[PDB]
RNA sequence: GGGGUAGAAUUCCAGGUGUAGCGGUGAAAUGCGUAGAGAUCUGGAGGAAUACCGGUGGCGAAGGCGGCCCCCUGGACGAAGACUGACGCUCAGGUGCGAAAGCGUGGGGAGCAAACAGGAUUAGAUACCCUGGUAGUCCACGCCGUAAACGAUGUCGACUUGGAGGUUGUGCCGGCGUGGCUUCCGGAGCUAACGCGUUAAGUCGACCGCCUGGGGAGUACGGCCGCAAGGUUAAAACUCAAAUG
């Protein structure tokens, strides 16, 4: 997230702009999970939950 | 895909150069991979950066 | 059995690239070598630096060769201290339209 | 003493702390302040409003380089990433740019045990 | 630092807590053994122990079997320990035997 | 795996014709052809035991022709085992 | 399977700049720092792992397998043919493979971390929390042979309504088919029920493994295997009137 301040702009649009940069690259997302060591395991299970929880939102999406 | 093709590979990594999912870029599964495998080769000859 | 050799050569040894093309396409030729394509790059910006080289003097060769030859010429890129990197890859037929 | 046009603001925001440090552009260390230095203690450092405190007292120690570029390079998940930059901007600083600089491991080392909480 | 490395050797004073151990009328031996080996861990590194013993309902009745049992660990820390303070009544419902390091 | 020229010569070799892939000689002598070139690959790659798993499947499907030919055809089975230069 | 190599990051070392904190927690303290830390910048050293791509995506008999490149190598699948001519299926014993921990010998050792040391917490705290930290984690070779080694579902073959996806071939003219693998739902049927449902737990056939109340016990004894840790095979007395889904 590299944010040059352009030709005239002000202080609270250019840090909205490094905000939004960092939050789309994924870096606090990023650190937080480097923080703790997960075992494959339990990173699978997690990857499992989701994919299980983001079907099943499609199939409640469908059937109504 | 070719790792030589510079032009179309920036399509598909972000400005820190990281690759895109095919979720957003609506890229098929077998073309997605040759993507990753020439940007990974682009980016040992240092065509295309890693990082920053 | 048809490869495609990339090699970078330290930007300031660009004058050695002609002495050094020779000499593997020589060696190349010597047993049936089948030099598809052949372009000089030139020298060119890296995305990242080098061994604190911001440029280099890139190469491509598509050939068709002996196994033996290509792995002999992996050898020499290792011993030339100017050449700073090379991908050697596999291609499963010629390639001799043009690359950007 | 020496005068310094532009400079650049490392802001080390961990959880528990932010160490604002002003440079040169070569990175040759002018002046810096802590939260922990701030009159903060324990976990009164891990504020958005302590890091403020620290940026001012960090703009304040290069008054006298005469400094009025600064580049800013933010580290860390830490509470205080927004309010030092804001807090910097504050002290007078024309803000010319702002960086990203947290490391992030393309894998790299295993972390630490999780805490048991 | 400068200040820290005098009063890490000011803070080298050890500082001597009390350690609060329980016991009842009913405490097995086994258990009692526990306890005991808890308290002269205590007095052995020189913490001051505390040694309540708690009543509960009708157990009032029978106090100086209670008192057996506080006048037990006297006798097994009587080498290992001086008795600061031996109880006398049921304080609330409770007798409180602090002991002291040698 | 053989190569297409390795392939062509067996199939020619042990077959009554070029276009006789089938017959329990050519398949003996093509399952032998890459039973003896792996001895070279398992004498370096020891720990590879999953390209052994692959080799075994050969071992057993020869095992398993040879012993078809056999009951078949006695002289055929003598003739081949002579020629693979195979123990049985 | 083998070899090479790239970038990021942690640690450490050497310097420069710089100055009083750093680190840590629920709150602290231990710890680190004026012999100059933390921070920042330049260079170097070393080990381990490969962000993004990444997907109820793929591959593999299972265990498992994730940077990139080459070398060696196993399997699967599709299209048309051509060929062999039941050469098949299953498999007690046997043989091999088999996560992690562990063991032997010799290397290696960044990060992490059983044990352990100190700091906390507490009624106690042989813990959870904090600061350190050894074996180990890594490599070679040999050993061990077990896991909720799970789909808690043996292998092979045939048959029996549907719907929506994923992945990977292929023919024909985005459309219309047709193969392989795979995810979710659901019909008949089945099932104690939950559920399963053409990838069956349905309807059948072949062969193997295994069960016969709970605890005692996967224990004892004996055999076999192991350097050891232990593994494997595997009871009974006795006691209970349950245990269990
Ligand atoms: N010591 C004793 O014999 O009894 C006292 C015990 O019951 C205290 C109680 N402890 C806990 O829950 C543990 N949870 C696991 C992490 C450690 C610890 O925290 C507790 O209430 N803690 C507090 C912090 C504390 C410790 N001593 C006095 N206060 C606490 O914050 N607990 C949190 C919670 O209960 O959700 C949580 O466990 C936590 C966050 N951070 C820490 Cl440390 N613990
Ligand atoms: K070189
Ligand atoms: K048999
Ligand atoms: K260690
Ligand atoms: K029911
Ligand atoms: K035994
Ligand atoms: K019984
Ligand atoms: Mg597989
Ligand atoms: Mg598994
Ligand atoms: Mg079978
Ligand atoms: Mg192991
Ligand atoms: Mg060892
Ligand atoms: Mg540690
Ligand atoms: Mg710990
Ligand atoms: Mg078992
Ligand atoms: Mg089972
Ligand atoms: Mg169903
Ligand atoms: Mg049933
Ligand atoms: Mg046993």
């Amino acid at each position: 997230p590299v944010i040059k301040v352009r030709e005239n702009e002000p202080f609270d649009v250019a840090l909205r702009r490094f905000k939004r940069s960092c939050e789309k690259a994924g870096v606090l997302a990023e650190v937080r999970r480097r923080e703790f060591y997960e075992k494959p395991t339990t990173e699978r299970k997690r990857a499992k939950a989701s994919a299980v929880k983001r079907h099943a939102k499609k199939l409640a999406r469908e059937n109504a | 895909i070719d790792y030589k093709d510079i032009a179309t590979l920036k399509n598909y990594i972000t400005e820190s150069g990281k690759i895109v999912p095919s979720r957003i870029t609506g890229t098929r599964a077998k073309y997605q991979r040759q993507l990753a495998r020439a940007i990974k080769r682009a980016r040992y000859l240092s065509l295309l950066p890693y990082t920053d | 059995r048809h490869y495609e050799i990339v090699f970078m050569v330290h930007p300031d040894q660009s004058e050695q690239v002609p002495g050094m093309i020779e000499r593997y396409t020589a060696a190349i030729t010597g047993a049936e070598g089948k030099i598809h394509r052949l372009e000089d790059w030139g020298r060119r910006q890296l995305a990242y630096p080098i061994n604190k080289l911001h440029k280099a003097h890139y190469v491509l060769m598509n050939v068709e060769a002996p196994q033996e030859v290509i792995d002999e010429l992996e050898t020499t890129f290792r011993f030339n201290d100017a050449v700073i990197r090379s991908m050697v890859m596999r291609t499963k037929h010629a390639v001799t339209e043009a690359s950007p | 003493r020496k005068q310094v046009s532009d400079g650049v603001a490392h802001i080390h925001a961990s959880f528990n702390n932010t160490i604002v440090t002003i440079t040169d552009r070569q990175g040759n260390a002018l002046g810096w302040a802590t939260a922990g230095g701030s009159g903060f203690r324990g976990s009164r450092k891990s504020t958005p409003f302590a890091a403020q405190v620290a940026a001012e007292r960090c703009a304040d120690a290069v008054k006298e380089y005469g400094i009025k570029n600064l580049e800013v390079m933010v580290k860390g998940p830490g509470p205080g990433r927004e309010s030092t930059i804001r807090a910097l901007n504050a002290a007078g600083f024309r803000i010319t740019n702002i960086t990203d600089v947290t490391p992030i491991p393309h894998x790299g080392c295993r972390p630490p045990k999780k805490r048991r909480v | 630092e400068k200040s820290k490395s005098s009063k890490e050797q000011k803070k080298k004073q050890k500082v001597i807590q009390v350690k609060e151990i329980k016991f009842r009328p009913g405490t097995d031996e086994g258990d009692y053994q526990v306890k005991l080996r808890s308290l002269i861990r205590f007095l052995e590194e020189g913490d001051k122990a505390k040694i309540t013993l708690r009543f509960r309902g009708r157990e009032m009745a029978h106090q100086q079997i209670g008192m057996e049992v506080l006048n037990r660990v006297k006798d097994d820390l009587q080498e290992l320990a001086v008795v600061e303070s031996f109880p006398t009544k049921i304080e609330g419902r409770q007798m409180i035997m602090v002991l002291a390091p040698k | 795996s053989l190569s297409t020229e390795a392939t062509a010569k067996i199939v020619s070799e042990f077959g009554r014709d070029a276009n006789d892939t089938g017959s329990t000689e050519v398949q003996v002598a093509l399952l032998t052809a890459q039973i003896n070139h792996l001895q070279g690959h398992f004498a370096e790659h020891k720990k590879d035991h999953h390209s052994r798993r692959g080799l075994l499947r050969m071992v057993s499907q020869r095992r398993k022709l040879l012993d078809y030919l056999k009951r078949k055809d006695v002289a055929r089975y003598t003739q081949l085992i002579e020629r693979l230069g195979l123990r049985r």
